[PDB]
């Protein structure tokens, strides 16, 4: 008893971790691809004065 | 001597120009549209994962819940 | 014995997902972040860039 006891309690424990795990997994991940797009926005900006550079 | 100035400035100021240019446009097309097509392909993956997620957690807390 | 046996499995299951999440999670911070310092660079040589029209 006292085992299934403790076996079930930090059973319940680890699944309500597990799930903030998962929404700090996502909201990182898209913060991340939110940044990453950010930066390719950058990069084509750098890419179309690249082309006006290409006057050179 | 100061005709070298010719040889060593004329090239490069065309011909490396001309590379960077070549650069930036092949580093701005294989980046860009590349990683945002790709983040948006593990977002789209991120909210099938949500999905399953939701699924499995309702259908463990309903059996569980006693 | 029998609910012992399922809680323990049941446990153990979700414990190295955690373990696992927890090292997914790491990785994708340090590129996160390795993209991060990248923007800032980025940024501030686009600065510098800007100063050095402004001279010149």
């Amino acid at each position: 008893s006292d085992k299934l006891k403790e076996a079930e309690t930090r059973a319940e424990f680890a699944e309500r971790s597990v799930t903030k795990l998962e929404k700090s997994i996502d909201d990182l991940e898209d913060e991340l691809y939110a940044q990453k797009l950010k930066y390719k926005a950058i990069s084509e900006e750098l890419d179309h004065a690249l082309n006006d550079m290409t006057s050179i | 001597d100061f005709d070298d100035i010719h040889r060593k400035r004329m090239e490069k100021d065309l011909n490396e120009l001309q590379a960077l240019i070549e650069a930036h446009f092949e580093n701005r097309k294989k980046e860009e549209e590349e990683l945002v097509s790709l983040k948006d392909r593990i977002e789209r993956r991120r909210a099938e994962r949500a999905e399953q997620q939701r699924i499995r957690n309702e259908r463990e807390k309903e059996r569980q819940n006693r």
